[PDB]
């Protein structure tokens, strides 16, 4: 079993697109009743939905946030049913300390619904908590979720999908750096699996490769929806070899403080059979997720591990001898000091497929430093005249002193000394 | 749910115009019968009939009785409506501004989830700069965690109404800075000449450029009115802006304006709409942005616009150089977006238009206008002119000392803060 | 992706010609209504409406407004039409300089493919030529590098309303020699023969020749945009007409101007339009290339043409040994040829043909029209005649001589390079 | 495999007729599907071709130019479906400087294309390339893909089909000597085979002997097109001889720089008098005692080898040809496509290397030479930083083609 913590109006689409997805996926109708042909279903439904007393199905999904818009919208979209009312939150009415007071003001609540959702399911797996690393709402609420889930559920895996600020732009929010700092710094504390995603690169890839000129938030959300639920259905989806995102991630995560990966997978949200995919082969399509330009992020800077999984018709022996030719151009390279992997998963049974072989990566690549060497330079930028401080100072948490974020500051700091390291025996 | 309220002539028509343009937004009739958002700004009490959380005042009962007997009569609570810079706040304000408060309070119980009050007055009627004083002032003392937004109109730099507007600007903001939370001045000789050089008009009259102001504030307040795929509200707007407390008076903007013959004959192209906002003679305030550093900037679009497509068009207008920003902060925008378009008001000054922003940013020009403020305060205090008609409501030169030495030290600051 | 500049009465004539034959050519409504190829010319708005990259400036409102009140009035965008060489280029030209490029930089922010300028005018208007002198330095200091053809008109030596000519000239020619591309001259006096001559007008109306020239100008650029077997873009002919950075004024032509009657009296062979072309008789300037030599040409057809028919007809016809190129010039012609056929704006003069050209052969007698232009100039500075005119306005005999100079020094270029 | 690298719109065109061609012999549908009557066709389709899952063939073409109006025309026409999207590039937005500067600016996105489309082919043996040598797209373009793909695949034959300016008319470009002695260097310095094409010569046969008084680049490109798939039908149709490209080029270059060739094609019978018109400097396309070098014929549908022998025998008593006196031909077979029309009982094409080539070179040489003296058109050439300091690389690309001919010159004697 496992849970999803959606937060912000970031968190609550994406999730939104998720449980979109993947109901198509599984053939669920909109308002969370299984269609008739599906009676047989072969994949196991009940790693996210549960059979309801009524008989219906619904996702094991959390809500959160301080402001009524987004989840009143969703509430009136078409598949609110899918939804359970009571797996829903709102605040009675941006800065990571408020966040963090609302955490504080209604652990109650929150906790109820989350153990509620928990104590059900048999043989729970972890936490996936689907967020945005830069509104305030969702900064400081999803750091003391974290902070209190880990303090609860030492046994327990917890999953995040960050959505970093743009690089490319500045920063869609003005005292972004302050957010991302303080909720990176809980998530490299507390954080056991990562997926980190930056709005440049999303909308970088939504305008070159699916040349549609204003795809942004819907498509950029159908992406990283399909990313998420690829991982998620060569979990879900039975088979000999993978059957646990533990053993799955360990793969990945040579120590804990290490735990940010690298994604990529083949755009194909447009159904633009013409445009989209002429033609397709494991080889070419491994090739491409080496690229920069397939990722979704913005000093011989190497790999350290790489996991990819590939659908449809595949010939193992095409697959390793693919590899050799990879590892004889030498396009990409590993840690030194170092000593990869990839599975193979099914397809939704009645989900028409326009292709025959595609594949998403994940990668934890040291080259991911920059983004934490940018954000330290911006926070000390903001540090050197001292601005934009006032709104901190009504807050208790530092109404006395900032030693908190001082401390942050020198725990990222230690973390990209550790990353540039690695490389180095 | 936020509430609103409107101080001096200026005030009170910037409301109605507001008003006028939000019920056309929701299409509710002069009565407040429609043929949620709704609530955001509007009251629905036990019938249907709606009621908006409005309060305006004026000692001068025209303004009140005519708007009571205007076409939109039949909307506002009859009690709703409550009938020299000293007299504005000590002598007169300090009578009935109780009576303010206590309906304040009435209409601000009555809500659930406050968040804070719209303030609509001027900076040179005596009247209204002394009785907002006051009644911020109270308000702060009474209601301190709530947010406090200003939306005046700083004197034009060559065009004065009155003569004692630099009295009673320096009073008002010497009262003010510390409690105002972000206070969006807008000069109207900005919009005498946008207008004229936009939408093609001959005689500016003051209903036309109220309209536009409503415009704008409707602009500002559509991110909260209505659904968006990026979304703020009143915290967003008085923490992102306040790189001090001291410096919280951001411009104002709104570039797509054309008039329906010019309405056609181009695409409304989102990055040539923003280069617009930016360009310093589209700007909404008499003081050279070229001069002065954009410390921040926040932009609340609506209508359909599209995160791509504004990503490229802000990408576009930073590889220009003519715009800077200070050394210290290398990010600073705060964007915002809305499906809603804007709604044009029948047989109005604007067209209709399908994408719309309205940009919204701190500079330090303002420091210049500031120091051309003061040096005309320097003149008028070189006669101590008519100072008579202020000696006697319990002031002082002292208090003239003060507030003076309080806008160099301002001045000072921003001087420290280009730097 | 060219913008369209015009200057003067005959720049603004010329393009409401071009214009119309873009807009017949095209198939649009007089109000750019369509009932890609255009898509460099005219962009498209959300609707089904287009707009002219046009830029039209005069000093004098009445050709201004008499086009807004035209047939063509609303297919401009409002804004587009904004309203002795020392007057025109120092004193008032000036004073509209800033508000030409700022709508010049909203035009061409709309754009992303860039290319250069089309600028329009003629030596006769002082104001136009010292504005367009002006104009054209600002955008070379302003735009790095594109190119910046120029459809100028060259006036006679002897036929035209010569009173002030010879000064605008010298003065414009040195302006424009400083840091043009390449100016393509006319001559009124050529064209009243050649309409006279072969197409059999009695008294040709100024629109007439508008309208012959706007069809060149249409030859040349539309066989610039429309797709052929054998294309070409602007810097290909900014590269292939200019031997040396001085030398870039080729003359113009055109071979068919057969009225509708005679139109049946002939087969249209390529070779007899190529002889036509070389015919010394039916170019558009004054001049005999017999005493010159043809430095370089480019050759545009449009419409059934076969690029090994013209191959036999230019060999034919530079076998002819009366044609004298240098010994320096093995390879100096660029061929164009476009699938669609010339258009004939309905009523107009000219008559229909299957077929097309229009030439681009730079020359060297146009150093003789030189000569004697500046013979003329020293012979009416000699007096220094109605001169102060020019010394009021901010000029003096300095820039008199330091342009005689430089055009001297210009002529002396033209016979080396004739040797 | 192969891969076809087509710039300027001569290498667009070039390229859409080249496929048409193609499509047309190994009975491909418009679209890309496959005719029926085709289902069980014994011809290889590998060689420039790759079936997708929706069972059509994506032409192993990448598209590129300086401007959108050709390729924007192609994809407008019938045949538009067909190429694949991802391959084609347009530059966002006419001088050899500038299109190598150009070149450098967008090496990047090029070289990815190139590298998918050759990682998706096992047997690649080399590289064909269609441009025109006058107009500075195609000029620099090539010569920049030529510099790097020398630089970047040393063991992959690079094989190009040139077409050279019309000369006794003027050149259809002013700057066109500029643009052929640097793209003839480069060529020099890394080309592996040419086959040097001219429009003179070659709208000449066309109108004297097509009998078509009207050719417009449709029929001339269609005619190349032609010579093109006529060279590649053996190794696309394989036989028992000859069964490679490698065996083609080996057959004929005698020396590293000594490679260029000329072409024609008669049928445009007897094996003998076919052969026999495939000598005269009539039918050779392009347009003292200057000799061969290398013959080769290629003949289609059904052939004696006795008669290729007496024939052969028959004409080498007649000396029509020259040999090189200081050293020591070839006749191949193959056979016609199962689809178009045999309207021909027997067909021939000849691609030779004679040393008479020397003389466009010597044309071209005397060109930039006359330019040079007095430095006509070099004011944008400036422009480019390539040329921004001087223009060195125009002397030793000048010295470069001195040094070739006096090669040339030295292997016509013993
Ligand atoms: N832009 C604009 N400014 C207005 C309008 N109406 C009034 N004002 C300005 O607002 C200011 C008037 O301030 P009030 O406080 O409204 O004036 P009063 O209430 O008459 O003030 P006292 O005379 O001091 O009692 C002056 O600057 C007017 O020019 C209006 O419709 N539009
Ligand atoms: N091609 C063309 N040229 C014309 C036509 N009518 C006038 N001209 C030329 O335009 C010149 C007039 O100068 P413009 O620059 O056109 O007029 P202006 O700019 O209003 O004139 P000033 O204010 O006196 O400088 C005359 O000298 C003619 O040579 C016309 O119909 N066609
Ligand atoms: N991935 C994604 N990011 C978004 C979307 N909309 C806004 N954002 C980004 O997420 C952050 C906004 O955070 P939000 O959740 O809106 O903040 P809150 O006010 O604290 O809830 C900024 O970085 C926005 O750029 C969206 O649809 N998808
Ligand atoms: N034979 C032939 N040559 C062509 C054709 N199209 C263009 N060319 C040649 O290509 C050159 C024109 O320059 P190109 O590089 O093609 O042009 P650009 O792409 O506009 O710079 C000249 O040599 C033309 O003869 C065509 O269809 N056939
Ligand atoms: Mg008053
Ligand atoms: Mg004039």
């Amino acid at each position: 079993e496992i849970i999803t913590l959606q937060l912000g109006q970031c968190g609550n689409q994406i999730g939104f697109e998720f449980w979109k997805q993947l109901c198509a996926e599984h053939g669920i109708s909109p308002e969370g009743i299984v269609e008739e042909f599906a009676t047989e279903g072969t994949d196991r439904k009940d790693v996210f939905f549960y059979q309801a007393d009524d008989e219906h199905y619904i996702p094991r999904a959390v809500l959160l946030d301080l402001e009524p818009r987004v989840i009143h919208s969703i509430l009136n979209s078409p598949y609110a049913k899918l939804y359970n009312p009571e797996n829903i939150y709102l605040s009675e009415h941006n800065n990571w300390a408020s966040g963090f007071s609302q955490g504080e003001k209604i652990h109650e609540d929150i906790f109820d619904i989350i153990d509620r959702e928990a104590d059900g399911s048999d043989s729970l797996e972890g936490f996936v908590l689907c967020h945005s690393i830069a509104g305030g709402t969702g900064s400081g609420l999803g750091s003391y979720l974290l902070e209190r889930l880990n303090d609860r559920y030492p046994k327990k895996l917890v999953q995040t999908y960050s959505v970093f600020p743009n690089q490319d732009e500045m920063s869609d929010v003005v005292v972004q750096p302050y957010n991302s700092l303080l909720t990176l710094k809980r998530l490299t504390q507390n954080a056991d699996c990562v997926v980190v995603l930056d709005n440049t690169a999303l909308n970088r890839i939504a305008t070159d490769r699916l040349h549609i000129q204003n795809p942004s938030f819907s498509q950029i959300n159908q992406l990283v929806s399909t990313i998420m639920s690829a991982s998620t259905t060569t979990l879900r989806y039975p088979g000999y070899m993978n059957n646990d995102l533990i053993g799955l991630i360990a793969s990945l995560i040579p120590t804990p403080r290490l735990h940010f990966l690298m994604t990529g997978y083949t755009p194909l949200t447009t159904d633009q059979s013409v445009a989209s995919v002429r033609k397709t082969t494991v080889l070419d399509v491994m090739r491409r997720l080496l690229q920069p330009k397939n990722v979704m992020v913005s000093t011989n800077h190497c790999y350290i591990a790489i996991l990819n999984i590939i659908q449809g018709e595949v010939d193992p022996t095409q697959v390793h001898k693919s590899l050799q030719r990879i590892r004889e151009r030498k396009l990409a390279n590993f840690i030194p000091w170092g000593p990869i992997q990839v599975a193979l998963s099914r397809k939704s049974p009645y989900l028409p497929s326009a292709h025959r072989v595609s594949g998403l990566m994940m990668a934890n690549h040291t080259s991911i430093s920059s983004l934490f060497e940018r954000t330290c330079r911006q926070y000390d930028k903001l540090r050197k005249r001292e601005a934009f401080l006032e709104q901190f100072r009504k807050e208790d948490m530092f109404k006395d002193n900032f030693d908190e974020m001082d401390t942050s500051r020198e725990i990222v700091q230690q973390l990209i000394d550790e990353y540039h390291a690695a490389t180095r025996p | 749910e936020c509430i609103s309220i409107h101080v001096g002539q200026a005030g009170v028509q910037i409301g109605n115009a507001c008003w006028e343009l939000y019920c056309l937004e929701h299409g509710i009739q002069p009565d407040g019968q429609m043929p949620d958002s709704f609530n955001t700004f509007f009251s629905e009490t036990g019938a249907g009939k709606h009621v908006p959380r409005a309060v305006f005042v004026d000692l001068e009962p025209t303004v009140i009785d005519e708007v009571r007997t205007g076409t939109y009569r039949q909307l506002f609570h009859p009690e709703q409506l409550i009938t020299n810079y000293a007299r504005g706040h000590y002598t007169i304000g300090k009578e009935i501004i109780d009576l303010v408060l206590d309906r304040i309070r009435k209409l601000a119980d009555q809500c659930t989830g406050l968040q804070g009050f719209l303030v609509f007055h001027s900076f040179g009627g005596g009247t209204g700069s002394g009785f907002t004083s006051l009644l911020m002032e109270r308000l702060s003392v009474d209601y301190g965690k709530k947010s406090k937004l200003e939306f005046s109109i700083y004197p034009a730099p060559q065009v004065s109404t009155a003569v004692v507007e630099p009295y009673n600007s320096i009073l008002t903001t010497h009262t003010t800075l510390e409690h105002s939370d972000c206070a969006f001045m807008v000069d109207n000789e900005a919009i005498y000449d946008i207008c004229r050089r936009n939408l093609d008009i001959e005689r500016p009259t003051y209903t036309n450029l109220n309209r536009l102001i409503s415009q704008i504030v409707s602009s500002i307040t559509a991110s909260l009115r209505f659904d968006g795929a990026l979304n703020v509200d009143l915290t967003d707007f008085q923490t992102n802006l306040v790189p001090y407390p001291r410096i919280h008076f951001p411009l104002a903007t709104y570039a797509p304006v054309i008039s329906a013959e010019k309405a056609y004959h181009e695409q409304l192209s989102v990055a040539e709409i923003t280069n617009a906002c930016f360009e310093p003679a589209n700007q909404m305030v008499k003081c050279d942005p070229r001069h002065g550093k954009y410390m921040a900037c926040c932009l609340l679009y609506r209508g359909d616009v599209v995160p791509k497509d504004v990503n490229a068009a802000i990408a576009t207008i930073k590889t220009k150089r003519s715009i800077q920003f200070v050394d210290w902060c290398p990010t600073g925008f705060k964007v915002g977006i809305n499906y809603q378009p804007p709604t044009v008001v029948p047989g109005g000054d604007l067209a209709k238009v399908q994408r719309a922003v309205c940009m919204l940013s701190n500079t330090t020009a303002i420091a210049e206008a500031w120091a051309r403020l003061d040096h005309k305060f320097d003149l008028m205090y070189a006669k101590r002119a008519f100072v008579h008609w202020y000696v006697g409501e319990g002031m002082e030169e002292g208090e003239f000392s003060e507030a003076r030495e309080d806008m160099a030290a301002l001045e000072k600051d921003y001087e420290e803060v280009g730097v």
